[PDB]
């Protein structure tokens, strides 16, 4: 499935 | 993905139970939904049912939507500047019935599901205008 | 995923009933959210007040969050080693009410919501924690 036409920065990793 | 966004968008109002988005083409499957909900568990049977050349049977026989059983009220899936059907699930007893509206974009479909007592009107609109918002962006 | 991984992680202990990422910096606004409850629905200005220089009207007034009346319990969002606060939601006839914690990072305002009868002192360890870690992560 494609990517989603825009309707915020990216977020750190979580742990693992 | 990114497309649970457009769950959230069309559940903001507090007025639907459930929503999904759900591509009707190649990759004939739920793209995102509500978790819990019947949408959640449509098949690309149903998809077809939805979808198809025969737009009659289903007011004869009905369809499941997540297997739940339900009626189809209007259909104008491919009547142009429309692109909708509207839906209602069958009370297996016993329980209150709810409203569903379908939204027919290019590649995918927008469904709602309105709370206990919430009318078909205002939820037709809410996937017409996401569909047609969905359809001028390629979609 | 994005930021509703986040969201996630705050609602899988079960004792929450809604959660969300919210700026309060560049993009002040709700970035991720339980659909379909109240803190989808938090405004700029109510972000405005959880995070003001004013940290006394909203003892005596209350302040809203989606719209819904709420009080104010304990305010530590800006003492440092701790940037939480305690809000618990108001009844109007005695239903149910139900805690909030926010936790402050960065940039970023963690929002927790308890299920009924669950209390504030576990919630505030859970913002605690997240806005810790986002804090620790640049965020
Ligand atoms: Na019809």
């Amino acid at each position: 499935i494609p990517p989603p036409p825009p309707l915020i920065p990216p977020p750190p990793p979580l742990p693992g | 993905a990114g497309w649970q966004s457009y769950v959230d968008n069309l559940m903001c109002d507090g007025c639907c139970q459930e929503a999904a988005i759900v591509g009707y083409c190649d990759a004939k499957y739920v793209w995102a939904a509500t978790a819990g909900g019947v949408f959640q568990s449509i098949t690309p049977v149903e998809i077809d049912m939805i979808v198809g050349k025969d737009r009659e049977g289903f007011f004869t026989n009905g369809l499941t939507l997540g297997a739940k059983k339900c009626s189809v009220i209007r259909d104008s899936l491919y009547v142009d500047g429309d692109c909708t059907m509207d839906i209602r699930t069958k009370s297996q007893g016993g329980e209150p019935t709810y409203n569903v509206a379908v939204g027919r974009a290019g590649r995918v479909l927008v469904f709602v599901m309105g709370k206990e007592g919430v009318h078909g009107g205002g939820l037709n609109k809410k996937a017409y205008s996401m569909a047609k918002y969905l359809r001028d962006s390629g979609f």
